[PDB]
Parts: structure tokens; sequence; C-alpha cells
RNA sequence: GCCAGCAUCAGUUUUGGUGGCAGGAUAAAUCCAUAGGAAUGUAGCUUGCCUCGGUAAGUAUUAUAGCCUGUG
RNA sequence: AGAACUGGCGAUGCGGGAUGAACCGAACGUAGAGUUAAGGUGCCGGAAUACACGCUCAUCAGACACCACAAAAGGUGUUAGUUCAUCUAGACAGCCGGACGGUGGCCAUGGAAGUCGGAAUCCGCUAAGGAGUGUGUAACAACUCACCGGCCGAAUGAACUA
RNA sequence: GCAGUCAAGCGUUCAUAGCGACAUUGCUUUUUGAUUCUUCGAUCGGCUCUUCCUAUCAUACCGAAGCAGAAUUCGGUAA
RNA sequence: GCUCCACACAAAUAGAUGGAUACGAAUAAGGCGUCCUUGUGGCGUCGCUGAACCAUAGCAGGCUAGCAACGGUGCACUUGGCGGAAAGGCCUUGGGUGCUUGCUGGCGAAUUGCAAUGUCAUUUGCGUGGGGAUAAAUCAUUUGUAUACGACUUAGA
């Protein structure tokens, strides 16, 4: 019973959900299929909850169901035999990653134009090159780190120097409470496939200079019971 | 429970050549060669096809299985060191007394010489190990880089450096002078 | 010793009022008929109100395995009134006969638990017909396709005291 | 010559079809084929040709040979005999060094004193010619 | 089956070798042990060094000159292990121990002679693999034996001489075996084959 | 410098006294002495669904 | 007169070889025949990885290997 | 500690327990042969370094125990079991991302915004997200877990017993 | 120590008897370091000289402490 | 009084009765042979105990006649080299000297009486005449670098 790793227990309020949540999502999607006319698939791989809430508040009449890929695959039907309605696994197979499956009764073209005109700012999200380039100045670094006049900003907090020095691999010293470096550290170049620590550096300095525009792949109509594929971003 | 047979796989890239009689292991690649004795271990080796070498243990327990996994890890480290290499960057810091770090060749032995640590006249000498190369990093204040293929020798020399300059009978909350490992990685 | 399986039947003695009573049967693992009959009465006293003087044994018989060369995977229920109220155990043994399974079971219990013949109770030994009903991993180890394994340390029994060879343990 | 040269370290493996020599028991120097594996220490063997009964046996009682032949798992005695004959393992065993050593030693044991005298005379005759050759 | 038996101590276990040797001397066989510095004990070095220290702290208090005499050499360690088996306080035990000779290394005349082993005392056969063991030269040099550097220097010469001897003998054997193979196929050899030679 | 070691020799007085200690404690426990739930059909038994059928 | 060897016997004892019998499920088995069944799936077949013919998953109940159960 | 039987030593040698008045066996004429008891068969020491299955590594293991003493437990040493749970609608471990909104919730204070303290501890939108598990800040910030999701692709976790 | 509270477990084939680890309350006299300190019936101590134990006072090496240095406190190996 | 040999008799005894027959290293690895790129190589082969290998026929081993081969072995000389851990042994050259069961022949054995272990493997001591060469210590005496007495330390033809 021994020579194991002890699980670090902590005492919080929230608790795991289990199979009841998944069955609830299953029943919800299956009862909304009968209700609404059109159903769409939206690939939302890395999002902010306020952006998702904006997308949801854009229509209180239409539904948006997130959840687990394999659960929505089962609700729709992955096999041509196992399916709720006809030609539905043809849609269910399109789901790739984080899929937000939307239901509506609204016209095709309103949705199509909305989800290509909708664009927001977001972080650069590693494994994705960034359209920016940053040499930090070679003096004292500020909370924005080379984005505005330093006379606006204040120096960052001394508590971040272990983080910058170890996790971000920046060469860092501090003279009094201020953080300092000797030479201008370049972090990234445009058209350079980003890595985790570059992304974290840009996040720490507060750089949302990437275009979040949701991708839509397919679309299915209940009365026609047909699929239709439109890669629109 | 006396597992009837347990196995681990070792991947060999194209430039690397691995030679294994009884439990001696020779690994040759671009950056050089490496040798290691594993006769203490009592496992079995075998080859599949020029890129995959398997190590096996028959009728053994928990400690034997652990020895299998760490053998795999050691051979993988050898391959990584002969292909890419190991590079450890250390930085030496001071508040008042500038620590002077130099190299000396004494009887052809390559000692590292540290002077004036916290204001002492003692001269701290650290022998450099074979397969380790010291250079003083340019355009970076008070940094020294140890490069080689033996991660063991490189890390142990860095440890010797950061241990020889330990502070004695002083609050380390106040006295920050020392030599510390800044970065580990490849070449 | 090397056990045997014995069928035993008991009659508890007739009376007026009750001719031909109900003939309870049991299967026993034991070295010989004496021990088998003692165990029979030992279990029958627990189950029902009988006594060696109040009852009699009808037919002691032996049971030989139907296929004592076919290899089999036995599952055994065991229990032993220790230390708490009685608690059960399920074990799996790969062997040819119920006798061998019971023998190696008694030895394994004596080794791994210091639990003794007096302490042990055999509930049910049962062959498992289908694979994938085998639950324990040490028996699952030996059912794999085209199983092979070596014996890497050979040490040779030597009849003499001295040897002129610097011996070798190979295979 | 820049390929890996890892050793093999061949071994006589415990497998169905592996034929074995019984070094202690009632058989005492007979052959049999492993037909099934009971555990790390026990196997099921069957030799109908030399006449050993099908049984479970510990591995300490036998010694594996380098010979093997095709045999399904859990075969019966008749199938064992048929595969035995088709593979012709007895002839390979007779040709092997090992069996020749055994046969030689039992011949030496069965030798009579007169035959011993003959062997000594013949060894002298051979020694003369060999020392001449040297 | 011999007048005298030379035993190479390499790869052996001290107590088991002591037992078999003692029971041989008490039966009347003359035995000569060599290479005691390569002898082995079960258990890790630390344990047996601790044991020898436990033995070494024992001494008569009012006069140390008359107490247990702690001999440091491997030959003497083996002799102690052996003498503790034999009833050495009897004439029989004395005569038994006088049939024994223990040497560090292989000196003359035994270097030019055959050595044997005892398979029921060898480490590789008796011990299970994955078990720490101890060697006696290391132990004795730890507890104060000041001669391990000479015995190695001398064995390194003995081994070279023996290798020359073996290289000569091996070519002679090739010649002999080839001549015998050529003599074979003769009717004399066929008769000998029939009769088992 | 290793220290002493306790001895394992038993010195007869001790084993007599222990026998008497136990012979007294047994009487005391016998004097204080003056003041089931069957565990079921355990899992991992593959053919457990058949014992539920001999009831009726 | 003293010490011994051998043969045939008797009493006590120890240790080998060999034969005839009676029982048990009138041993069980192995073995022979026959009816079914299945997998740690044999042949064959289908689709592929595809390093020259080795391969993974699908089929198929003895086929160009066999096994299990019952009955006799 | 008191009484009631019983057995033995006292008066009693023999074999064993390394040795021993009261433990095991067994009671005695002088000898021989055979078989045993109790106890034992690596050497001392007469007799298997016998056979078989497991377990155990102790920086002074153990080599008759006795919930007889130290005593009630402790231990990331090991083995075998019992119970309850999670899992191809993907479990455990790792990385990555989310971790929101009313709201900087109310008292308090020089200041305290989830995290010096006191007391509420609600609803909303959710896949899930505590009026917040810890680090941190003068306060914010940032990081973190609790909880959810993506990649990975089959077993895993907890409590107990021996 | 006495008398109690609680409850992890144990628990006549007890749910509402009993036992009960770890914690914890009261009594001992007081709240503002004023306590004048204040003894109350036992049926050994001192030379020479040797060694041993560690349960270490100092010396040696380390760990943790609001440990600035200096000094000190607690602890580990060590006779 | 001591000393080499041309040896009458005594001696073999914790226990002869064919031979103590020489690689190292590893053991989840090795030995032998062979080939070549000289390697942690390729190929073949062996183990599974010395139950081996070598010797081994003759009166406790005789006296003789041959055949074939120039091999084997013993005895004493002789050449040269190696070996210092306790070497004290190992190998080698040559010529003599015998024997040879490699093969074929001829004589003798007997009565040790039906077994009795049935005895077989240095010298000091006296014949031996080899037969020549010519040291020390202790006591006593003395010294005092020493000392209870012994001892120690020195000196003395």
């Amino acid at each position: 019973p021994r020579s194991k790793r002890s699980k670090l227990v902590t005492l919080a309020q929230t608790d795991k959900k289990g199979r009841e949540n998944k069955e609830r999502i299953f029943d919800e999607v299956r009862e909304a299929l009968d209700t609404y006319r059109y159903v769409w698939v939206l690939h939302l791989d890395d999002v902010r909850t306020p952006v998702l809430q904006e997308i949801r508040t854009s229509w209180a009449g239409s539904k948006l169901i997130m959840g687990k890929r394999k659960v929505l695959q089962k609700a729709l039907g992955e096999k041509r035999e196992e399916e709720y309605k006809e030609n539905l696994y043809q849609l269910s197979k399109l789901c790739s990653g984080v899929t937000g499956l939307l239901f509506t009764d609204e016209d095709v073209n309103t949705v199509k134009e909305y989800f290509k005109s909708y664009v927001r700012s977001d972080y650069s999200r590693p494994n994705t090159k960034a359209p920016l380039t940053f040499t930090i100045p070679e003096g004292i670094v500020y909370s924005r780190g080379g984005q505005i006049p330093a006379e606006e900003d204040v120096p960052m907090i001394h508590s971040l120097e272990p983080t910058m020095r170890n996790k971000f691999e920046i060469p860092t010293k501090i003279k009094a409470g201020k953080i300092t470096i000797d030479s201008p550290y370049l972090v990234c170049t445009e058209g350079e496939k980003l890595d985790v620590r570059q992304a974290l550096i840009l996040k720490q300095f507060g750089i949302a200079a990437s275009e979040f525009k949701v991708k839509v792949s397919a679309y299915y109509d209940n009365d026609s019971s047909t699929v239709e594929s439109t890669n629109i971003n | 429970m006396k597992y009837i047979q347990t196995e681990q796989q070792i991947e060999v890239p194209e430039g690397v050549t691995v030679s294994i009689k009884s439990r001696i292991v020779k690994v040759v690649g671009p950056r050089g060669t490496l040798t290691k004795n594993l006769k203490h271990i009592d496992v079995t080796f075998t080859k599949v096809n020029n890129q995959l070498i398997k190590v096996a243990v028959h009728n053994g327990g928990r400690k034997h299985v652990a020895a299998l996994r760490t053998v795999k890890s050691l051979v993988d480290n050898m391959i990584t060191g002969v292909t890419k290499g190991y590079k450890y960057k250390m930085r030496y810091v001071y508040a008042h007394f500038p620590i002077n770090v130099n190299i000396v060749e004494k009887d052809g032995a390559k000692f590292i010489e540290v002077r004036n640590f916290l204001g002492d006249k003692k001269i701290r000498n650290v022998p450099v190990r074979d397969g380790v190369t010291i250079e003083f990093s340019t355009n970076v204040k008070d940094e020294i880089v140890l490069s080689g293929n033996s991660v063991e020798d490189v890390s142990q020399n860095a440890a010797d450096l950061q241990q020889i300059c330990r502070v004695r009978n002083k609050d380390i909350r106040k006295f920050l002078d020392g030599i510390y490992v800044s970065h580990k990685g490849f070449i | 010793a090397h056990f045997k399986e014995y069928q035993v039947i008991g009659r508890r003695l007739p009376t007026e009022s009750v001719p031909e009573p109900k003939l309870f049967r049991m299967r026993i693992f034991a070295s010989n008929e004496v021990i088998a009959k003692s165990r029979y009465w030992y279990f029958l006293q627990k189950l029902h109100k009988v006594k060696k003087a109040s009852g009699e044994i009808v037919s002691i018989n032996q049971i030989n395995e139907a296929h004592p060369t076919k290899v089999k995977n036995f599952g055994v229920w065991v229990r032993y009134d220790s230390r708490s109220g009685t608690h059960n155990m399920y074990k799996e043994i790969r062997d040819v006969s119920r006798v061998a399974a019971v023998e190696t079971l008694y030895q394994d219990m004596a080794a791994r638990h210091r639990a003794r013949f007096r302490s042990i109770h055999i509930l049910k030994v049962a062959e498992i017909e289908k694979t994938a009903d085998v639950k324990r991993q040490y028996v699952k180890q030996f059912l794999t396709k085209d199983l092979k394994f070596p014996l890497p340390h050979r040490v040779q029994k030597s009849t003499k005291t001295f040897s002129y060879k610097r011996p070798s343990t190979f295979y | 010559s820049t390929d890996s040269i890892v050793k093999a370290s061949n071994w006589r493996l415990v497998e169905v079809g592996r034929v074995v020599l019984i070094k202690k028991g009632q058989s005492a120097g007979k052959l049999a084929a492993i037909v099934e594996i009971i555990d790390q220490k026990k196997v099921l063997i069957d030799g109908p040709k030399a006449g050993v009964p099908r049984q479970a046996i510990n591995l300490g009682q036998v010694v594996l040979t380098p010979l093997t032949f095709a045999l399904p798992r859990g075969a019966r005695t008749a199938t064992v005999s048929k595969k035995w004959a088709a593979a012709a393992v007895c002839e390979k065993w007779a040709a092997s060094s090992w069996a020749k050593k055994i046969a030689q030693r039992e011949r030496r044991a069965a030798l009579t004193d007169f035959e011993r005298f003959q062997v000594m005379v013949l060894r002298k005759q051979k020694r003369y010619t060999v020392k001449k050759a040297l | 089956v011999e007048p005298v038996v030379v035993i190479d101590g390499k790869g052996h276990l001290v107590g088991r070798l002591a037992s078999v040797v003692a029971k041989q001397l008490l039966n009347g066989q003359k035995i000569v042990v060599v290479r005691a510095e390569e002898l082995n004990i079960s258990g890790e070095f630390f344990r047996n060094k601790l044991k020898y220290h436990d033995f070494l702290r024992k001494a008569t208090a009012f006069n140390k000159t008359r107490g247990p005499f702690h001999f440091r050499a491997p030959s003497r360690i083996f002799y102690k292990a052996l003498r503790g088996m034999v009833s050495h306080k009897t004439a029989r035990g004395k005569a038994a121990l006088e049939r024994l000779k223990v040497f560090e290394g292989i000196p003359p005349p035994y270097d030019k002679k055959k050595r044997v082993v005892v398979p029921q005392a060898l480490r590789v056969l008796r011990l299970k693999p994955g078990r720490k063991y101890t060697t006696l030269g290391k132990l004795s040099t730890s507890v104060g034996w000041k001669y391990e550097d000479v015995v190695a220097k001398l064995e390194a010469k003995r081994k070279v001489s023996s290798a020359e001897y073996y290289a000569k003998k091996r070519a002679f054997t090739k010649k002999v075996a080839s001549a015998n193979a050529t003599a074979a196929e003769s009717d004399v050899a066929k008769q000998l084959a029939a009769l088992g030679y | 410098r290793v220290r002493k070691r306790q001895s394992r020799r038993t010195s007869t007085k001790l084993k007599e006294g222990i026998k008497k200690k136990a012979s007294a404690h047994r009487k005391k426990e016998k004097k204080m002495a003056k003041k089931k739930k069957d565990p079921g059909i355990p899992s991992n038994f593959p053919y457990k669904a058949k014992i539920l059928e001999e009831i009726e």
C-alpha cells in the first residue's frame, strides 16, 4: 500500500459532475434538434468567456450548446444507422475540436455574414505566428514592455523577476525595486511560429494583437434533412 | 509479482551508431563518442532494425523494472549528448566584492580559479572534467557556459562550482553572492 | 499429504416416526477416509443437528478428475474465521487438477498469510470454461498467444565436491 | 560499417514444441515435447515415442534442448506422435553431440573386461601411428 | 581422489568453503587455498566492515597482548572462519589444520599446478542475482592490510606468463587434434568407436 | 567507531519468568472474560450469477 | 591348545529382484467411432500497410493445423 | 494472597534442551544384534549443503512463540486479499486553453478589489468556473487550484485486513 | 491525580448498553511583571590513580530560526 | 676433532600403493576453429560435469629369434635460455646408452599347497680410503656510554 505518490487534497466547494451532466447535454441537444430548424457547427478552439457570452447575448432566441465532442457525436449519430435524423452523421463527422453546436430558426445568410464580419482582438495563442515584433528596451522594463511611452506606465512588480528569469528564460537583474536588463531582448518576429513562452511573454505584457474570427464548417436543415459545407471565418 | 517479461524501447536516429556487448555500451555520433558500463544491472539487450533497440527483464520485481526504465533514460541521454550536446549557463553575482573567475592550466589539468568571493584571499580551485569546455559568455555580464556531451560531467562540474562558493555563517536572506545555474539545455 | 477428493454421504440415524432420512452429501479434500469423515461430521454439526453417535455415513467414495491431463484455470472461494468476523477470498490457480490446485493453495496460504489447515475452509473450486472470465493478472499472464520465455540462470546440481571447469550458467 | 552491432545472447526458450530431456524420475533420460505451459515452473509434456506418460512436471526435472518442432497448443498424444514423426526429431537428437556422448558413456559402462583390454591394445596401435604423424 | 587439492578462492563464499574444507581435512585430505584476496562474502561492504569492527573492538582489558588477535589478511580471515568450525583445541583438530595452507595470490610451486573450485560454494551459483556482495581484499585493506598493491602487481606478471603457456599449449593441441582427425576413419578407429572410444 | 550490540542469549531465569507471567495473564484474562454477518458472494468470482438461482 | 576361511542348517534382523491375484466409476484417463459447439481462429477468402512477400482488421467453424463438450 | 484435588522432586540415574532438582521423552541387573522415542541431519557433531511451493535484505535481521512486557501506533519497504467508486458518451498522469458576469457583494480602515479580519455566502450565463484553494501586491495586477474542455488511447483511485 | 465534555474506532448474533486513542474543561489560589525572596521530622564526604558509557559542557563539521553584522537560542553526526 | 666418495647393516610411518593433468575473464555470458574490413566483427562448432584426459599386456613383470618404421620413452652426460612471491623448477641442442606391447614367434613359472598387507616406492654408523685443510665463543681480567644480580657496553697476546 506504499511507495505511491500522495494525492494533494484540497478543500473547495465545487465538485465533479459525472455522467449526469453528459446525459443532460445529450437530452438538451436531442430535444433542441426537434425544435429548431437549422443547426450549425462552430470551431472555437481558444476563446474568452466574455467573447462567448457576447456571441450568446447576440441572440437569446437561438441556442448554443458546448460540451464534449464524443457526446455531441453520439447525440447526432456517428454511424449512418445510429442517428437521430437522416444524413446527420455527415454533419457529426465535421466536428474537429472544441465545437460549439448552434441551433437557430434564422436565415442562412444572416448567420453567414455575422460569423465572418465578427472579429475581435485576442492573444497570439502558441503554435500560431503573430503579426508583431518586439525588442524590449535595454533599461528598465515597464508593465506594458515597449508599447506606449514609459512616462505613462510604471515599472512592473519585483515579484515577476523569478518568473521572467526562470520560466521565460529572460536574462534579468533588479536594481532597487525596479527590474532591469542590459540589452534589448527580442522576443518574436513576424511570420515566426510562436512557442509557449513567447505567448506567455506577450500575454504578461498585455498584447491582444491577433484576430479572433470564429470558423464555421457546415450547416444542416431539418425540413430538407441535408448537409451543406461552407468554410467561413 | 515476477512479471514474466517487461520491455522498453530505445530510438536511435540515423547518424548514431550503438555497439553493445555484454553490458558495455558505446554510442558514436557527430559530436563525439561515449562509453558506459552497466554490468551492475542484470538486464538483456536486443536489436530490431537499426533504429530500435529493446531492453528486457524476465521474472523480476519492482526494483528490477525501475532499473530497466533508468537504463533506457541513460542511453537516451547518451544519444542526445552525442547528437546535440548539453549546455549549462551559470551566472555569478556579487553585491560589493567583484568575484573574479578565470581559468588556469596547471600541470595540464584545466582548473577554474575563483578569487575574491565575499572578500577572501583564498583562491578556490575547481578541476575541469574531461569532456567539458568552459567559455566566458561575451556581451552578458558575469556568465559562464559549460558545454559537452556528458550531462553527468557537465552538471556535476556546475554543482561543484555552486558548492565551492557557498556562504558560511551568514544570513542568506541578506547575502546573495554566489554562482548559480541560470539555464540548462542543448547546443 | 498429496490430497484426494472424497464423496461422503450421511443419513442421520433412523427412528420410528422417521424412516429414511434425507442423506446429506459433501465433497471433501483430504489425505484419507478418516480425515474426510471427521471433516464431514465437522461441517454437518455446523449445518444441521447431527452427531457421530447420532448419525452414520452411508457411502464414502473417491472422485478422480475426468481429464487429469487437460490444463485448466480454477477459481477458488476460500474463507477463514479470522480475526474479525469471517471474510472471504477469491484466488485463481492454473493447474491440471482440483487436487493440485488445493495443495498449492494450502501451501500458498501457509506462506503468504501464516494461515493453517485448521483455520482454512474450502467453499468452491470451479474450472473456468471461457477465457475473458479470468480476472487475476498473474493467470492472465500465461494465456497470451505463442507464449515463450527463457530460463537465464541454470545453476547445475553437482554430484561431486570439486570441479575443474569454472562452470557456466547459460541456456 | 556504421550500423548497430547489438548482441543477441541466444537462449533455449520454453515454448510449445520445445523438446526436452528428462534427467530425473521414472523416465530418467527420455525425450518429451512441451505441449502447454502451466506457470513459470510447470509445463505439460508428452512423449509417446519413447514411452513417457503425459503429465505435469516441474522444469527442474527436465532440461531443454535446442530442438523444437511445429505443434499446436494443447495437442493430444496422437497428434504429438504424428508431428514428432513428421519432424523426425529422434534422428536429429541421435546426430547431436550430446546424445552421442550419452551413448558413448553407456557403451563404456557396458564394456566387459576383455573389451577393455581390446580397447587398450587398439589405443596403443593408434598412438604409434599418431606420434609418427607428429 | 588426489594427494593434494589446490583451490582457487576466486568467486567463492567464505563460510561454505570453510565448511567443505574443514570436513575434508578432518577426513584426511590435504588442501591448499590460493587467491584469498579475491574471495567473496554475502552482504554489502558496509555490513561486513561493521562486523569486523565489532570483532576488532573485542580485546582483553587488563592486557591487550593476550587477547583476540585480529589478523587483517584475507588468508587469516578465512583461517579464522575455518578454525571456528574445527575443534582446534584437540590433537585431531591440530593435525587437521596442519593439512591446510592458505595464501594471498598464487605463489610457487602452486602457480605451475592445476586449481579447482567447489560448486556448492560459488557466489554465481549459490547467490540470487540482484544481491550485494563484498570482497575480501577491499575489506582487509579497509581494516588495515598494507599489501594489496603488491599482490596485484605480481598477479599481473603471473597472468602474462600463464597466457604465454596457454598460447603454446593451444597450438600444440591443434596439431594433436588434427593428427588424430587424420588418423580417424581407419578400421582401428572404427573398432574403438564401436567399443566407445 | 561502532558501538555495542545487545545479546540474544536467553538466560534461563528470563524464560522461566516469562512462562510464569503468561500463565498468570491467561488466568487474569479468563477472569475478565466473564464480564453472524455472513460476508456474502464476493466479487471477482466469474460465475457468481448462478448462485442466485438455486433459491426457489 | 591358539587364531581363522568355506559349505549346509536353525533363531533374530536388515536390504534388493521377480511373479500371480482382488477391488475402485469392475479406476479415471489415453485410444476408437459418432453429434454438436466455440477461440489464444487452421486453411481459404475480402479490404488495406505495402522493403521485392511479410503484414493490420473482417470473414469463415476443419478445409491443405487442431482443440473442447456429450454419448457409446 | 487463601483454600481443594492431581503430578513430580525430596530418595532418581539415562537421551535431548549448548549448560541447569523439579521442561520433553523414558525409569536402571551384566552383554550382544535390530527398531525407535523426545530432539535433530552446513562444520564443530553421528545423520539429506535432500525434494517442493511461497515470503523476507534488516547501518549490528532472524534462528519457538505467548493481543506475557516494552504496545498504542508509525513507515513513499514488499507480497497477497476485501469493499466502494471512474472509464471509448475516453478514466489516472502529463502539457495547452478556459477559469466569466452583477461585483471593487456588506461591515469595518490610512489602505484590503476572492486571499490581514467579522458576518452573509445569492442569483445570472454556462462546458465549467468558489461572493473563492494557496503564493503575491501598500492596494490593484499576475500566477495557482477547485471545476470544464482539447491532445494523448486503457486501465485507474481511495479506504481497509492479513 | 480526581471528576468531566467530545468523538477516530471497537462495538451479546443490541443502532439508541458498555469500552474508547488523539484533543479538551475545572481544582492548584490572585490577572498589571511587588514575591522581600521566608527553609517545617530523610534511621554519609574526601584523597591517590586507571578505564568505560553517552543521555555532548567546550572544541570540530552542519541544519532551522527576523539569524543585518557581533553574540545567542533550538537541534543533527560525534566520546 | 672436521672433510669427498668405489656403500656391510639401518632408517620411509596424523597414514604412497598409476599420474596434484598449470590460462585469464564473464555468468542477462563464454571456450575452440576459421575468414576478413582487425573489430565490442562475420561464419561454423562445443558445453548439459572428471562417467574426462594421459598412461595402462610382460616373474612386482624374466631369457631369446625376427617383421615394419626413425617414432616413443628411461639413465648419465652435454648446449642454450628463462624463472626471485616462499625463484629450487620449466623448456631446449647434440651424442651415447638400454628398452619398446606397433606386428609375429620360442622357452621358464608349478609345492606360498583353497586366503592371510604377504612386505617391493636417506646416511647420520661403523669395513669402505674419498683422504686433504687448519676457527670461534664463554669463564676469569678490564672499561662505564650500562647496571639490584643476570644482562649490556668496551679493551687486552
